[PDB]
Parts: C-alpha cells; structure tokens; sequence
C-alpha cells in the first residue's frame, strides 16, 4: 500500500527534490567545490 | 406584528435526537452577550456542558453549545439562561439606584 | 480551515464559474441569476442552449 | 460670480474667450481657479 | 574585532563599527546569490514517469529505470514504514 | 448553589466619589462575565448622538473637506437622546431625515483684517481667525421647533477649536447629527473611559514588624500600608489605593514574605462622560441593554 | 537637568519664520558641497 | 496627524525635523493576543484609527497640454472649453463653464476631468479621469502658452486629492527597523486593556524581537512610557549610555518613581474574556511610522478580459484587466501533481 | 566617562482610577 | 493558490474558497506558510479558478493542500503550526496549568464545534478532573486528551506515542520527566508539546496521527490545536519585556 | 535555438509523435502523465 | 453599429473592462 | 495639521486643550509635565497627545492664495 502510483512524474518530483533544497545553499564556504558549483559540475 | 427568525437558528446538524444537547446560532453578537449567557447556563444543576465559539471575527455569529442531563432539553436551559440574565440586570441596576440615593 | 482561502468580496463577484442548470440544481442557479453580478452569491452571465 | 486667482499679486479677475491668459493688476502668466459654491457630499469619518 | 559587549548593555563605539562590517557582509551576499539548475532537469525529466508495469519510462516509452529506487516506493509513505513498534502498538487499527 | 435571591445577599455596590462627568463605584461579589458585560456595553452599545453627514457648501481654510468633517463628528454634543428616534437606513434622504431622526448644525464663519499695532496675537490681527465648538449654530426645523426650546443644543465642551483661518478664507456647511452605537464609530461612545480595575489583594504571610515594616510601606502608596507600632505586625490599611507596581516582590527581604493577587468578586469601575449624558445614566443603560438583549431573545421563536 | 524638546521655541518660530540667520546651520551644511559646488562656477578667485 | 517623538536624538532638533514630522507617539504592547499578528503582521486599533490615527492623503498632478498635435504655429482646432448646438448629457456636474473641473468635485474612473471643442473633428470632446482609486481636485491652474502669446490658453495643470486611510495590507514600523503589514483594525472593545484604562494603539508580536534582536525598541518603549508621564524628551543618541549606566535602568528608576513597574511591563486584562491575562504585558510609547505603500497596490482579478491579436491570450496590464502569468515553473509544478487537466 | 544625568524632582504623577495626587 | 517561485509543487495547492465579508486581501491560514515558504510581509499570491469538473477533481483530490503534510522530498512534514501556538502549547500543557469545569468545557467548544463537523460521536465527551477534592480542577494536559478524544474516530483505539521535547528536563526542575512525550490510548500523562509536537516536525504527534488515523484527521487535529492556541493566547496572552 | 532544432527536423524530414509533455502543450493535446496516462470509456447497455 | 440579429439602438456604453450594447450583448 | 479631537487611545477630547497648554507655558512659566496636569490629562496616552503635538498649521497657514504679500 506504499507503493508509487502509476502515472506519478517521478522525473519533475526528481528536479524539484534536488532544485528547491539547493536554494539553501546559495552562500559562501566557513578547499574541495561545494554547493551550487559543485552541484553545477 | 413580526417576529425576526434570523437572530436565534438551532443548528438541525448538531441538535441530538433527545434534544438534550444542541448548538444555538446568534446573528449580530459576541462576547458581550456570549460569555454572560454561557455563565448564567453553567450554573444551572441540569446543564452537564456548556461553552461559547465565535467562528470567525469578519461574519456576525455567535455559536452557544448546551448538553444537559435528563429532565430538561437544550432550549429549556437557553430559555432558563435568558430569563436568569434579565433577573440579574434587574439586580445590579435596582443595587445602583439605591446606591446613588445612599451618597 | 488549514485546506480553505479567504477569498475577498471583490473577487467573488468578478469569478465566474460555468455551472449547467439542471433539476438538481435549478433552485440553487435561479437565485443566482435574480442577485446577478454584483449580489453573493449570484451569476454575471447566462448561456442558452 | 465667475473667479480666477493671480498666482502673484493674489487678485481675484476673471476673464473671458478672446483675451490674453494673464492678470490684468500685474503681468502674471499662472491663474489659480477659484472656488465657488458648489454641493459637496461627504461622511464625517 | 572580538565584541565583548551585548544588545542589552550597548555596544562600545569601537565594536559598533566592526559589527556594522559583519552586517553588511551578510546582506550583500543575500542579494548576491537555482533557477537555471533546476530548469535544464524539468526540460529532459518532464516526460519521465511511473508506468503501468511499475518501470520508470520516458514521454517516449524509452525504459530509464526497471523499479523507482529499486523497491518502487512513493516517499509520501516510506515514513513508518521501519517504524515497527509503531505499527505493532497500532496493529488493529492500520489492519 | 447559586440562586438570584441569593446574589441579592452578597452583591453590594460602592459609590467613591461621584461627580458630574465622571463616576468611581464599585460591583462587590458579581461574576467578571457580567462586570465586562457592562463594561463593553457603556462604550459599545450605549447610544449617542454625534454629527454625521456634513453637508459643505464652502471651505477655504488649510483643513481638508474630510478632516473637518470626521472633526465635527469627533466634538460631542450635550444632547440627551430618547428625544430622538433611529433614522432608517432603507428610505430615500426625503424621507429619512425628519425633525424626529435628526438635528442640524450650521458653522458660517468668514475670517478678516483688524487694524492692531504690532509676534502679535491672531485674535487682535484677525476676526473669526480661530473656528470652534461653540460656533456650531444649532437650528432647529419641521414639526418640533419647541421641544429643544429649554434644551439648546450646544456642543459639551465649547471651546475645542475645529479650525484655524486667514483673512479671504471660509467655512460654510450644514452638519446632520444623528442617532448612533459605540461600536460603529468612537464618535458615538458616550464614555470619555468605562474601565474597570479589580481590588488588589495584599496576602501578608509573615509579621514583618520592625524596620523592615518602614521600608515594606515605602513599596506601596502612602496610603495603603499602616504600621501599628514597632510591633503589632504591619497590616494593610487602604489595599484600594494600590498601583499594583509589585514594587515589593523586587526586594529579596519581601520576594517570599509577601504575596501579591486580587478579590475575583470586587470591581472598582471609574465613568467618565463626554458630556451628553451623566455617568450614571450611562450605567444605568448599560444594565437595560443587557437586560433587554436577554428579554428580546426569550420572546423569540427558536427557528429550525 | 534633561535633553528636553524646544515646544514654546518651536511654535514662536513656525508663526515667526526668522529675519536674521536661518536656524538649524547643519541643514545648509549638509547641502554645502552642492551650493559651494556651482558657487565656485563663477564665484572665487581668478574667476 | 504628525507628532514630536519623546524618544530621540539631540540632532533631530540640529536638523530641525519638527518643520518635517515623519510619524507618531503610539501606545505599542509587545503581545500575542488577536492571533492575526505573527513575525511581519501586526494589528492597528479601530477606535485609534477612527479617530485620524496614522490618517494620510496623497496628491497627483496632470498636466492637460493642447500642443500635443499642433506645431511650429499651426492653426488649432481646439480650445478650453464647450462647443454650441453639441453638448452630451449630464458633464456640467463636474465641469465649470469655461470646461475646466470645480475645484472641491469628487471623481471617480470615467467622470470627465476637463472639456475641449477642437474644429478638426467639430464635436465636442473630454479628457477622461481613469484610476482604481477615486479622487477631490485640490489645484487646477491655467497657464499661458507662450509662443509669443496671443494664443488662448487650451494648458493646465489639475492636482488630484486623494484619502488614504489605513488599510489592511499597508506597512508600519518602529524606528528600530521593525515592519510590518496591517493584519487587522482590531475594535477596542475585542483589544486587550491595561490597568490604567488604555489599550494600545498598535500590536506588535513578542515573536520578532527574538530573531531581529532589536533591543532598541525595548528601551525605546520604557523611555517613552517614562516621557509622557512626567513630560520630559529623553535622549537616545547612540553610545550616550554606558555597560555600568545601563538605559534599562536609568528609565526602569524613572518608571518607578512615576508610579509604575520598573521592568516597563503594565496589568493588562483580556478583552474577550475580561479575565487578568497571565503576566503582565510589556507597554509603552514607541514613535511609530506609516510606510507610504499601499499593501496590494498590484491587487487584481480578471474573469475574461482583452487578449493579444498573435497569441489570442490575456494581455499584459493589471489596470487593462490584464491576465496572471502561467510560467514555466507552474507548468512544471502542474505536470509535477500529475494533474494533466489543470495544466490543460 | 560622565553618567547620564537623572531628571531633576521626579515624583509620582500615576494613581488608582478613582484617586488623585492627594497623598504627598 | 500559488506563491512564486514555485520551486517545488507544494508551492501550488488547491485550496477550499471560504469568501470573507468586508475584505480586501486574500486569507491564508498558518499550515499554509511553510510548503509556499511563503511570510507575510506583505507578500502576493496567485488565485486560479478552473473552469471544469475534471480540472475541479484534480485541484480537490491530487494538487489539494491535505495531502501535501507530508513532501516527496524527505517524507518530512511541511504542515504545522508556527509561532504564537507553540508559544502557547509549552504554558497550556505545563503542570502548573490547572482550569475549573466552566473554563475546561470552554476551551473544548472554543476549537471543536460539531456544527461544524469537528466532532466523531454528536455531542461533546469529556474526561472526569484530575482533582476531585477540595476544587473539581482539570489539568493542562487533560484538554489535549478531550481534543484527539472527539477529533479521533470512536471505532478505532487512541494514540500510543513515546516522544521528546526541544526543552531539557532541567528547566522544570528537580526530577521532572516533562521532556518525555507520552501518549497512552489517546491520553496525554506526561511532557509538554513543543514544536516538535505539532510543528512542521517529524513523528512527533500530528505526523504519529497521521500515520495511525490518516491525513483528513490530522488536519482537523491541526484545525482544532490552531484554535485552541488561539484562544488561549486570548483568555491567557503571551508577552515579552525587558525582564526577560 | 529554436530555429536550429527546426532546421534539424526539417532535414530529417521527422514526426513529432506527440509524446513529450513539451510537444503536446506545444498542440494543445492532454499530457501523458497522471491523469492522462489512461483512457475513460463509458459502459453503454443497448446492443 | 453593431450589426447582430438583435439591434443596437445606439448609445453603445463603454463599461471599464467590458463594451457592451446599450441593449442586447456586450464585445 | 491642527490639534486633534479626542485622544487616538481612549477619546479623550484633547482638541481644546492645545491654546490653553501654550498659555500654562508661556504666561505660567510652568513645566511641561505639571502643564498638562492641570489640563485634566493624567494618562500616559493623553499625556502625550498634547505634550507630543507638532501643529504644522501655523507653519502652512503662512502660504496664503487669497492675499497678496
Ligand atoms: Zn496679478
Ligand atoms: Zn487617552
């Protein structure tokens, strides 16, 4: 009964889950690319 | 001669089929007349629950919720309710009469 | 309610929805229709068959 | 009782079609119009 | 740059000017700083959904994924899902 | 158990002092539900009369249309109502406004040039520069033009000043002062302030005699802590005349020695008037609105 | 004994708008490098 | 309605600001009562705003200019006023004779703000008022038209009055960089009531000050409380206060002496219930600004209104009943629901 | 460092509803 | 109703139209503020009304806000209350919280009104006090009980939950076990609700009753806390000074 | 680019089939996702 | 003039959003 | 602009109380806070009504259309 609907856009959901939390990491480190560039590469 | 029907509504969804608990709807008032009118049913012995709930401040209602016990319904303990309240205006404004005179 | 939108008066009297009159509903759309566009709830328009 | 106010020397001198757009007691070229008695409704809050 | 003072007490002439740097420094980079990241997956995923034999397929019946995730769960539900002294205390109630 | 008769035996009333504006009496042993209840009434409910549609055939002066029209409002009038009727709302302005549902003010002022030597005050530089209360002229029309013969309508406070003018400049408008609530508008709140405070209670737990008696009457207003002597412990004399400061609970020496609440039943109500009608008038309505909201709702049909 | 507002100094000189210096300097202080600015333009030496 | 602040600099008099006032002294409570107000809402009191409280108004000038076609001298067509033998019903109510609008007249969009006859088209023609908001003419002013005169003067400049009461959605702040929208015009008698017999002007949440950390504010209210019980302007010019001279102490010995609580709080009683609230609420005078913006200045609502020839859909403008755009983003969440007839 | 200076003769000017400065 | 940008699809739900007399500015509820990330600082949103009954279903069943508690993110609520009734929870459910029969049955009928199908059984049920003598007197607590006794349905058994609280044991003194959440057949017998009880916050008890009852009841319990708070922040208000 | 990717179908001589969520707000067509991944028949009783 | 099978009668009036014949339909 | 009528808190009328507190301090020679006491405002939010109040009108009232110089 937890199974994913069929028909459900699990593509747009995808963009969306990683595109809305990547808004929190918009600032500046505190060596390695992290963040947005990171994510970005 | 007319009486206004609009004022007092028993909401028919929530009135029980004893009709020993029923939900009052009044037109054009709060908490002025609300919590005084839930105070004045409270201490009635047969009055088993009793409260006040305003839906929302922008639309005139007033919601008075009455649960008894047997021998009396809902309406019974409203108009028990009303008639105490009038009786007890009577009493503050006969008390500062006589005290106005007493200065 | 958490699910509900307090939609302004103003709002209310310009959003239409296209509602087909039938025998469940005739008693619900004819009063629509005597309050007209600027009486809620009523109906701005009426489509003939 | 036509009106016109000079924006310079203040005086109240009203004229009609074919005349120069200026006051007569000084050579002003700005004309302030003048209220006159004339009904307006309002509520007092 | 070390401000020993409190909003409380005040902050001394010479701290107030430094903490006015610190101030700038955090609005500017609000201001400074997802729209075009998230926009080029949208484009290539918008077609990508759940079919009707459970695979993960393209607008164009292309297969991308055999099994969402591998176990074909919508996340909306995998909550209690291990919570199993949960489920146990309200056995009757999920039956 | 609780019965009306009852509440007859222990409800007692207290009058402090009682002047022609304001009122200070007291509500001994009856319920917050009831005290509140006259409260918002005497604010909200009583009605009043206060000028409402002002009618400008002329306005010259620095204050806007609007502002000395919600001014005029604002000034109350020494008018007793019941003289009046309720305007009804539904009929045309021909037939609304009658000799019985409204009273007309006029205000005519034209301000001019006064030859003075001259710094120099606006009222020896200028005539009619200062535009107040009292220059509302009251006219009286229609039907009855003899029952405010021995009544002249006149605002309650005279000298508040609605404007200020300059030679040139003028005011001409016809002002209609109608019947209405509180809770509509603050123009038609016949109370200046309906408050009331509730009697502060002082619970002294331990004797506290001695120097520390001093410094424990210094915590209070004079008149509320009396020392006995140096013994005979320290009792509360007038507990009414508290500020209720908790000045005393921020003293290590009373934090725990002393306790600080209320008497629930006793309510010290202060009524102050705008003017039309007296204090008592005012409390005395508020107890028969309250009293006739409850009699129209039992002779009423309970629908559905 | 206090850092009090001018009330009776304010009102006496929004009736009598001043003859001699305009009060509040800073005001026109604040504005110094614009007049001063355009004054050197034409006035000032060599011209 | 402007007011002198009890609170303030010493060089707000240096500047000399009184000829300018930019607010008002309110009686603030920091509390969470109505339930309306929360981080950047706040509630205004109804009797307070009856009664003129943070009352403004807004003037717009138009510049009706008859050179718009004719030039280098041409002969005109056009001219101030009303043409014979033409006239359409009912203008004169808001125009003089001379075609130019009384000075006092309530408009509203569509009324006719002035009236022309220009020979071309030999009718009589108006120049229509068109705004959401209605207006009062407080200024008309006629001016010559130069070009070596002997033209009559068609220009003219009309200056629009228009009220602005507080309105749910307009922004108010404190000194200390607290704003907030107008929640509600909570009524006095629903308003929370202090000892004294004073409910507080405005409602601020005791939400935003733990985040904002604007402490300013909170002497601000104790200095002001302090200010206009004994009649006295305090000085909060920065650094004037020192970590062994605390203000909190300075004002809270001044509140104590006047006849209240040292810590600034106040007995407030409820106004629903009309029962003593828990603890004492925290009240006092804070200088208190009205934002010029009016909360929904971009309200709009359209049913079905012009479309683009190309397109063939809603065209932009809020005032042209324009339509709400659909982006790219709301397709995207659209297909995100898989709700295919929403997106349809 | 100066203090602040306090204001000059302070005194109550904030009584119960029905009481004046009576009481000195 | 749509709240730009629209990152994710929580940003544009299908809400219940509830048209208020005498208002100028669209109403949002508190639940709401999170999944639109939307403040209201003078902030717009976008209303749509579909013209069909198949786009009617969609936005009332699939886009609609009750089924949004939970985000495909994380599996993480995004629902709860905000500010001013967490405030009020941790003094409402504190053990020095007691209420007498009439202020009880008040606070009761002042969040659930079964006019307005709040109730599951018709009339009002409520928990005897947790002291008899010498006072009838019902505890803090003991209003969370009666809210989830008529909210939940009467066929099924209540709510068993042990959780957390945010605030450490220290701060209610000595040998206090009010951190700990427990919830016994619907019953709450120990700890305060913090906003990691009825917060956007997981298993805490909104997420436990949505998992056990589902997201309808949650919703009303939402509903029903949101009113109760603000009631209570009403009859006993919330302040913060220089004492603090 | 859209003129580019234009171009490129042209030359092959392509057909959009209509399947992408892109392709059928593009024709006005129901998306193929949800709601649309299915068909909804009526069940008629007359022969 | 409108030209519909209705008539006109003329006056069209112009309504802020919405042009309607004084008399049977509105553009 | 003018005066206000009734105080913004209560309603207290204040509007003919402004003339009179200018004459308490001029004339007088009295402190503020002891001005306004003998005016009848022992509110804070009276108080201050007064005491607080601009009057801007004086300072307009010196633009005038209708007279010359
Ligand atoms: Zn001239
Ligand atoms: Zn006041």
């Amino acid at each position: 009964r937890s199974l994913i609907n069929p028909g459900e856009a699990v593509g747009i959901i995808a963009s969306q889950s990683v595109g809305e939390p990547s808004t929190q990491m918009t600032l500046n480190t505190f060596n390695v690319t992290l963040g947005i560039p990171r994510l970005r590469e | 001669e007319e009486p206004d029907r609009e004022k007092i509504k028993l909401l028919t969804q929530a009135t029980s089929e004893d009709g020993t608990s029923a939900s009052f709807q009044i037109v054009e008032e709060d908490h002025t007349l609300g919590n005084a009118l839930r105070y004045v049913i409270m201490k009635n012995p047969d009055v088993e629950f009793c409260g006040y709930s305003i839906p929302h401040p922008s639309e005139n209602l007033l919601n008075i919720r009455i649960q008894t016990y047997g021998e009396t319904t809902a309406v019974d303990a409203l108009q028990k309710g009303l008639k105490d309240l009038m009786d007890l205006c009577d009493v503050v404004e006969s008390k500062f009469t006589e005290k106005i005179k007493s200065m | 309610e958490t699910n509900e939108i307090g939609v302004p008066p103003v709002f209310a009297v310009k959003l239409t929805y296209p509602e087909p009159v039938t025998a469940y509903n005739i008693a619900e759309l004819r009063q629509a229709v005597i309050n007209g566009p600027d009486k809620w709830p009523g109906a701005t328009q009426i489509q003939n068959e | 009782t036509l009106k016109y106010i000079c924006a310079e020397c203040s005086s109240k001198l009203s004229l009609s079609r074919t005349d120069a757009v200026r006051c007569k007691d000084c050579g002003h070229r700005i004309l302030l119009k003048a209220r006159t008695k004339r009904l307006v409704q309002f509520e007092a809050r | 740059g070390y401000v020993k003072g409190r909003f409380y007490s005040g902050i001394k002439p010479q701290e107030y000017y430094f903490h006015c740097m610190a101030g700038r420094e955090g609005l500017i980079d609000t201001a400074v700083k997802s729209g075009y990241l998230q926009r080029c997956l949208t484009k290539q995923l918008e077609g990508v959904h759940v079919s009707y034999d459970n695979s993960i397929r393209d607008a164009d019946g292309t297969l991308v994924q055999f099994m969402y995730g591998g176990d074909a769960i919508d996340i909306t539900k995998e909550s209690h899902m291990t919570q199993f002294e949960f489920c146990l205390d309200n056995y009757y109630a999920l039956l | 158990e609780w019965n009306v008769e009852k509440f007859k035996k222990d409800f007692e009333v207290n009058i402090s002092s009682l002047d022609a504006r304001e009122a200070n009496f007291d509500l001994i042993n009856i319920d917050t539900s009831i005290a509140n209840a006259f409260r918002r009434i005497m604010i909200s409910e009583v009605p009043s009369v206060a000028a409402e549609y002002v009618y400008f055939f002329n306005n010259t002066s620095v204050i806007q249309d609007e502002v000395l029209a919600h001014r005029i409002g604002l000034v109350p009038l020494k008018v007793d109502p019941d003289m009046l009727t309720w305007v009804d709302s539904n009929l045309p302005d021909d037939e609304k406004f009658t000799d019985e549902n409204t009273i007309v003010l006029s205000l005519n002022v034209k301000c001019t040039r006064n030859p003075d030597a001259p710094s120099t005050d606006p009222k020896e530089l200028y005539n009619n520069a200062h535009v107040y209360a009292r220059d509302l002229k009251f006219e009286p029309q229609g039907r009855q033009s003899t029952t405010f013969a021995d009544c002249p309508v006149v605002p309650a406070d005279p000298d508040i000043l609605l404007a200020k003018l300059r030679p040139g400049q003028e005011i001409s408008l016809k002002a209609h002062c109608i019947l209405g609530i509180g809770g509509d508008h603050a123009k038609f709140s016949p109370v200046s302030t309906a408050s009331y405070r509730l009697l502060p209670q002082i619970n002294i737990l331990q004797p506290i005699k001695g120097e520390s008696a001093r410094r424990f009457q210094k915590c209070f207003p004079p008149g509320v802590i009396g020392i006995d002597e140096g013994s005979d412990e320290a009792y509360v004399k007038d507990a009414r005349k508290d500020t209720v400061s908790r000045e005393v609970l921020r003293y290590e020496e009373f934090a725990d020695k002393v306790k600080l609440g209320r008497v629930r039943n006793h309510f010290i109500f202060n009524v102050e008037s705008a003017g039309a009608m007296t204090p008592e008038e005012i409390f005395f309505k508020s107890v028969r609105i309250l009293k006739n909201k409850a009699e129209y709702l039992k002779n009423c049909p309970i629908t559905q | 004994r206090t850092a009090d507002f001018r009330t009776l100094e304010r009102e006496s000189r929004f009736i009598n708008p001043p003859k001699d210096k305009s009060a509040f300097p800073l005001l026109q202080e604040a504005v110094q490098p614009h007049i001063g600015s355009f004054n050197a333009l034409t006035e000032g030496p060599d011209g | 309605t402007g007011q002198t602040p009890i609170v303030k600099a010493n060089l707000y008099d240096d500047y000399g600001m009184d000829n300018f006032p930019n607010g008002f002294n309110a009686v603030v409570a920091v509390i969470s009562y109505t339930g309306y107000d929360m981080d950047d809402a706040m509630i205004i009191n109804k009797s307070a705003d009856e009664r003129g409280f943070g009352y403004g108004t807004m003037y717009k000038t138009e510049k009706v200019d008859l050179a718009l076609n004719r030039n280098r001298g041409d002969p005109i067509t056009q001219h101030f006023g009303f043409g014979n033998d033409e006239w359409p019903k009912e203008w004169l109510e808001k125009l003089d004779e001379d075609g130019l609008p009384y000075i006092g007249t309530y408009v509203e969009e569509g009324d006719p703000i002035c009236a022309y006859f220009d020979d071309t088209l030999n009718k009589t023609k108006i120049k229509t008022y068109h705004s959401s908001e209605p207006a009062y003419i407080e200024e008309v002013n006629l001016i010559g038209d130069e070009s070596n005169k002997f033209q009559e003067l068609q220009t003219v400049s009309i200056k629009y009055r228009i009220r602005r009461t507080p309105q749910i959605g307009d922004k108010f702040s404190s000194r200390h960089g607290q704003k907030g929208v107008c929640s509600r015009k909570w009524p006095t008698i629903d308003m929370p009531f202090s000892e004294t017999g004073i409910q507080p002007d405005i409602i601020i949440n005791p939400h935003a000050f733990p985040s904002r950390m604007t402490i300013g504010m909170f002497v601000e209210s104790l200095a002001g409380k302090a200010g206009a019980l004994h009649g006295i302007a305090q000085d909060s010019t920065p650094w004037i206060f020192n970590e062994d001279d605390t203000p909190a102490d300075y004002f809270g010995e001044q509140l104590a002496k006047a006849g209240y609580n040292y810590h600034g709080n106040e007995p407030m009683y409820s106004g629903a219930t009309g029962e003593e609230l828990r603890a004492d609420i925290y009240v006092g005078v804070v200088y208190y600004q009205r934002l010029r913006h009016m909360v929904n200045d971009k309200f709009q609502v359209r049913s079905t209104g012009p479309v683009n020839s190309l397109t063939m859909q809603p065209v932009k403008g809020r005032k042209r009943h324009g339509g709400i755009r659909v982006g790219e983003m709301e397709r995207d969440a659209l297909i995100g629901h898989g709700t295919s007839f929403l997106l349809q | 460092r100066k203090d602040v200076p306090k204001v000059e003769g302070l005194k109550l000017e904030h009584f119960a509803t029905g009481y004046d400065a009576e009481d000195f | 109703m749509n709240r730009q940008p629209t990152l994710h699809k929580a940003s544009m739900m299908g809400h219940k139209v509830r048209v208020l007399p005498n208002e100028k500015t669209l109403r949002l509820h508190y639940a709401n503020t999170g999944a639109y990330n939307a403040d209201f600082d003078g902030d717009e949103m976008n209303m749509h009304f579909p013209q069909n009954e198949n786009a009617r279903a969609e936005a009332l069943n699939l886009a609609n806000t009750d089924s949004q508690y939970l985000t495909p993110t994380s599996g993480s609520p995004v629902r709860g209350l905000i500010q001013d009734h967490i405030s009020a929870g941790v003094w409402l459910t504190s053990k020095d919280s007691f209420f007498t029969r009439e202020q009880y049955q008040q606070y009761i009928y002042g969040c659930i009104r079964p006019e307005d199908g709040h109730t599951t059984r018709s009339k009002i049920v409520t928990l005897p006090p947790t002291i008899f003598k010498p006072y009838p007197l019902w505890t803090g607590k003991q209003i969370i009980t009666t809210v989830l006794l008529n909210v939940t349905p009467p066929d099924m058994p209540g709510i068993n939950l042990i959780s957390k609280n945010k605030i450490k044991n220290e701060y209610w003194g000595k040998g206090s076990l009010e951190n700990e959440v427990l919830f016994k057949d619907g019953a709450l017998l120990c700890g305060i609700l913090d906003k990691s009880q009825y917060g956007a916050s997981k298993y805490g008890i909104v997420h436990s009753l949505h998992e056990v009852y589902g997201p309808e009841v949650a919703a009303k319990v939402l509903s029903v806390l949101g009113r109760l708070f603000t009631n209570y922040i009403t009859a006993t208000a919330f302040t913060c000074g220089m004492d603090d | 680019t859209t003129c580019q990717f234009l171009t490129k179908a042209v030359l092959d001589n392509e057909r959009e089939q209509l399947d992408s969520p892109s392709a059928r707000i593009v024709v006005g067509k129901l998306n193929n996702v949800g709601t649309g991944s299915f068909d909804v028949l009526a069940k008629v009783p007359n022969a | 003039i409108c030209g519909t099978d209705n008539c006109p009668s003329r006056l069209w009036r112009i309504i802020d959003g919405r042009r309607t014949c004084q008399y049977g339909h509105v553009m | 602009m003018i005066v206000p009528v009734r105080c913004f808190s209560c309603g207290k009328v204040v509007g003919d109380k402004w003339e009179s507190y200018l004459n308490l301090l001029q004339e007088d020679e009295l402190d503020e806070g002891t001005a306004l006491s003998r005016l009848g405002l022992k509110r804070y939010c009276c108080r201050r009504m007064i005491l607080t109040h601009v009057d801007l009108i004086e300072k307009f009232l010196r633009y005038n259309p209708l007279e010359k110089r």
